[PDB]
DNA sequence: GTACCTACGGC
DNA sequence: GTACCTACGGCT
DNA sequence: AGCCGTAG
DNA sequence: AGCCGTAG
């Protein structure tokens, strides 16, 4: 019929604003992910792209999210994927890329056509048991596949690679932070729920970007942990030193995150040409493979190239603001979350997944049992077998004999007509005796792990610490007072 | 990027505006041709909230929709010189198809309001199943959307205008507060 | 040796380039009449098992899919070459089956790889009948990582049926479509005798028959074409002149030539006019729908011959274009201008040879399984010692040595039986061995006296010919009109 | 879409022309940016034994390529204000890589003949394989084709200029009988 | 979601 | 073969 | 002011 | 002419 106007604006920017908010720009607390991420992960998983195996042609990969997860368009997840395999992008980097990937200078990657991608070993970490009935499947968008709605995420992926999303009335604003750090205030927390987050600051110093640099002073950090939001200073790394004949320089060799260098440089090079600055002589890139980021400036002779550097603090990036607004998607909606809480809800998630992977364990351990019950009886009884299997007419007859005979379940009983003559030769007999015998000790430690909160627990600690001594490293950032 | 009908009878001249260069041509291909015409977007719009009324005539998008309809724009414009009587705003049926739509009925509010006071804006129902436009044979956008026998357009109607003004400038406008208020107060997750 | 003779890299470098665009690019081959981009492409969809029962997949993945296994080149000439085989105007007999925009008569681009989906038809299940029957020759692919077929096994003349076009490098091609109908009464003829001429060919293949119909002026280019290898055969439109009211008249185009692009032809048309360079034409309109299929309109003013109008509209516009007839193509991986015999007997010595392949495979196959289920007999016959002496043992190596020794069989044999599940002990087993054995003995002997005799596999190829000419075969849409 | 290098001393200067922006990208990252310089390629680029003179002044690839060699084309080609002596070809290493090379060597020939004859004209030898130009790390590109101690590169020899002169023409020209017959004569179906 | 540059041969 | 146009928030 | 990152 | 269709 028809649709009032003022009626139709507000059902209609309202479906498209929290589809942009949830389904869109804003990641999870429990695995740190946007739906475009999760898809590509679960993708690179579902193709089988492990770290062991060859890469794969990004277009092949690429296509399948497209098609099965994530109806948009090819460039919207190609170029998530290629943030995700730069190491001064990522602080972890979740995609092992071969081929052009981009550099800080703004350069973007070759076509998909060209490059190639598998895992990388951490994100193994991420994707780990999720074949285990961990976390929740739904169906996608045609109703032709099922897709995670969360990853069992067995490191804290939010704060460690951070994020940024511009949503619909709303943004996020998360750093990354550092592997062994996080970890650690997780294990804390774990070891007393009422930690306050200036206890939890004695391991989680502040925020550790891929690129390194600096940061001034705690007052932003303490505010960003405390509250949610904070402003955080950060400044390249640079040292004055000669060049020889009095003549000093000065050398820049990590800048700030997110910040382009080429473009750096053409505004450092701006401000000389509109004499907006003084005293600089030189300017060169001096950037290579094999000594990194290198910037040089030239200072003119006798002149204070202290001055200098700090007025190029005040003038160019090479100062740069972070404005940390962490708003996480918390139960489906949207909410500013302080460190604690993100720490909290991390945890509860590993609580969630590790009981989720035990029951499974547990489940499928006495099904395969239950299945050997019945081989075992099969052999004790072999000859009778026979005689029962050849007195019959069809599979159904023999079916129904067997579990007559034998007192067997339907499983069971189809177990045995399965059987292959070659599994009655010693070591056929021998395996599923042992089978069973291993099958039952870990039935039992898999009810003791299910028995008591605490042990279960402690796994979880135990599973964080190894990954921690395997994948966690060193903090680049330094953080001055 | 445009292409007209055949008939200069506004009366009975119907042009359908569609999202993305894929749709375009689907459309231009199932069409009557001599009553209906075809007008397609690169992607999402000008929001003219925002925009500063100089870089609005920049547009070329703008530019091109002002040229098909052959009026002008508030104090300058005629209904009587309308090249249609049926302007159909068509997009896919997912949510960023909705988002366009808002941002085409923000320009229509604020430049041809006398159109929406007229009736002359209309709103196509393609099939609501999650198969976009771009995605569809001709034959199919025909029969669903195109067809005036089988097709369900929408009209346009303007009631509370001094409301419509509020509403236009809370979920267009520039101060994201109230907005951000608006998506909280009626979030249904 | 870190010097070049400018000479010599230029010579080796465009000859490396040149071979690689004739036989690897542009020109299509004899006897399944496709280019590498399209054989593997066909072979994409089969392997990804998308054949017409099974539901459309996304374009995007299928090209991926090709991009990455067999064809290292960019996507948008994967793509494109796949919406021209799924074009009903394109090819006169489609090999794909889209779902999507795919295009218009008026160069409407295609939409992109990630809004259309597709899937193979009928007819190609006919192009790669028999492909896993050792009917042709796979190689490596470009990585070594895949093995892609050479050749398809191309059960109907695709080459003179949809045609082929390609601009290579010291040579081009252009074969225009043909009528499968006359085709195969072509190459039955021809299979029946070995001396045929072409002008007795000719009784069968009339001449072209393009998917968008039309006409054809007179049989002399087209009997030059088929003779030669070359010629120019005139491609006219059907249209007529009829009455629009109160003594006015209108020239009406219903069906344009091959490979005519309709938007284009209407803005040479309205150019004329408008430059003034042709007389008579009041309105010039294009009332193409779905409905009334193609429809162009030539409003003729008041009191002029409209049929004078019409001449000089096929004079001085593509209203009629001509078809530059160029049979080239790969003959032992060689190109060659070929006349319609030389493709018809090309394409003739594939199918007895694919038959023949598909036959031996056969005959090894039922011969292979036979043998097992001999062994089989034996085992069921002596299952009480079968299984003793399978107990009795301790590692599989031991029990198929036992097996072997005692009781005469094969090592396939005994492996065979090991496999065998105990269900496989059931009453009425026995005998469907003893009835699978028995029909298997009578498929042999079918299959080896095919082989014995050459004229049964004529016949046989005959027969799976006739089969595809009366489910596939249509009839001529283009009239060849004698003037 | 030229990136030059650091040093102003034409000796030690080197220019790369490479296949693609796909490339481009790549070598631009893992050279020595302080004497070696980098200029992408659109795929393939202008015939010039066919093409008149005004289409070959207009192509933007062309007139990139004259700007960044600084000497001037026909008479007015002055090998003193060479800005590079090695001009070094980086193509893809497949059949379209080669017929790229056969275009950049027709331009040079014809409107920049001292240039080979001077020497300054190289080839570079990236590792052979499925692989492509696009398809390489940036540390794998400076380690085999731009790394002096380690790339090999084959420098370009005129000699015989009548012989060089009729073989551009038969291979390159307009007439195609010529080149149908050399591809017949030579065309080896392994 | 563009405008689209090039080689290649035959009319 | 390679394009730039727009929305959206918050920071400068 | 414009740039960050998923979207059309 | 410029356009056919695989390539970069
Ligand atoms: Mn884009
Ligand atoms: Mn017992
Ligand atoms: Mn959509
Ligand atoms: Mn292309
Ligand atoms: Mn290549």
């Amino acid at each position: 019929n028809e649709r009032n106007i003022t009626s139709e604006m507000r059902e209609s920017f309202l479906d498209y604003a929290m589809s942009v908010i949830v389904a869109r720009a804003l990641p999870d607390v429990r695995d740190g992910l946007k739906p475009v991420h999760r898809r590509i992960l679960y993708g690179l998983n579902e193709q089988g792209m492990t770290p062991d195996k060859s890469y794969k042609k990004s277009a092949r990969i690429v296509g399948d999210v497209m098609g099965k997860y994530h109806p948009h368009g090819d460039s919207s997840i190609y170029e998530a994927m290629v943030r995700m395999a730069q190491d001064f992008s990522y602080r972890y980097p979740l995609v092992d890329g071969q081929g052009n990937f981009g550099s800080m200078d703004g350069d973007g990657a070759a076509a998909m056509r060209f490059t190639e991608a598998r895992m990388t070993k951490i994100t193994l970490e991420l994707l780990r048991d999720i074949n285990k009935d961990t976390i929740d499947f739904i169906d996608n968008y045609d109703g032709n596949e099922r897709e995670p709605s969360v990853l069992p995420a067995r490191f804290p992926n939010l704060l460690a690679n951070g994020a940024s999303g511009i949503a619909v009335g709303m943004a996020t604003n998360i750093p990354p932070h550092n592997l062994t750090e996080l970890i650690n205030g997780v294990l804390s927390l774990s070891k007393n729920p009422d930690i306050s987050i200036a206890e939890l600051m004695e391991d989680i110093e502040g925020p550790d970007f891929p690129t390194a640099g600096l940061i001034l002073g705690k007052s932003g950090i303490r505010r960003a942990y405390e509250t949610g939001r904070g402003s955080i200073q950060m400044r390249s790394r640079a040292v004055i030193e000669e060049r020889g004949g009095g003549r000093q320089r000065i050398v820049v060799t990590e800048i700030p995150f997110q910040v382009n260098k080429a473009r750096m440089i053409e505004k450092i090079a701006e401000l000389v040409r509109d004499k907006k600055i003084d005293g600089i002589t030189d300017l060169r890139d001096e950037t290579s493979l094999r000594t990194g980021v290198r910037v040089v400036i030239d200072v003119r002779k006798d002149a204070n190239a202290s001055v200098i550097l700090n007025n190029l603090y005040k003038q160019t990036p090479l100062q740069t603001s972070f404005g940390v607004n962490m708003i996480a998607l918390v139960n489906g909606r949207p909410k500013l979350i302080n460190l604690k809480e993100a720490l909290v809800h991390y945890l509860e998630h590993q609580k969630t997944v590790v009981r989720r992977r035990t029951q499974y364990n547990l489940r499928k351990a006495k099904d395969r049992a239950h299945i050997l019950e019945g081989l075992r009886i099969a052999l004790d009884h072999i000859d009778e077998i026979i005689s029962t299997i050849r007195e019959s007419d069809t599979d159904k007859v023999a079916m129904e004999s067997l579990q007559q005979r034998f007192k067997l379940s339907e499983k069971q009983a189809q177990a045995i007509l399965d059987m292959r003559l070659r599994r009655l030769t010693g070591l056929e007999r021998d395996k599923i005796e042992a089978e069973y015998n291993e099958l039952l000790n870990y039935i039992s430690e898999l009810e003791t792990i299910l028995a008591d909160e605490e042990v279960l627990l402690q796994l979880v600690r135990d599973e964080l610490t190894e990954i921690r001594d395997r994948f966690g490293d060193d903090r680049r950032t330094e953080i001055q007072l | 990027k445009l292409a007209d009908c055949s008939s200069k009878s506004p009366e009975e001249c119907e042009i359908f505006l569609v999202e993305g260069d894929s749709a375009g041509g689907s459309t231009k291909s199932g069409r009557d041709s001599r009553t209906q015409a075809i007008l397609p977007l690169r992607g999402k719009i000008l929001n003219v909230e925002k925009a500063r009324l100089d870089r609005i005539l920049n547009n070329n998008e703008i530019r091109q929709m002002i040229t098909a309809f052959g009026t002008g724009i508030g104090g300058d414009f005629d209904l009587a010189k309308a090249r249609y009587h049926k302007i159909v705003i068509m997009t896919d049926a997912d949510v960023d198809g909705a988002h366009i739509r808002t941002l085409l009925l923000t320009f229509f509010y604020r430049f041809m309001r006398p159109l929406i006071e007229a009736g002359y804006v209309y709103i196509a129902q393609p099939p609501t199943g999650y198969k976009g436009l771009g995605e569809m044979n001709a034959d199919q956008l025909w029969e669903t959307t195109m067809n005036p026998e089988h097709r369900a357009l929408l009209q346009v109607k303007l009631e509370d205008a001094i409301e419509a003004d509020q509403t236009f400038e809370m979920l267009m406008g520039d101060v994201v507060e109230n907005r951000r208020q608006f998506i909280e107060d009626n979030a249904v997750y």
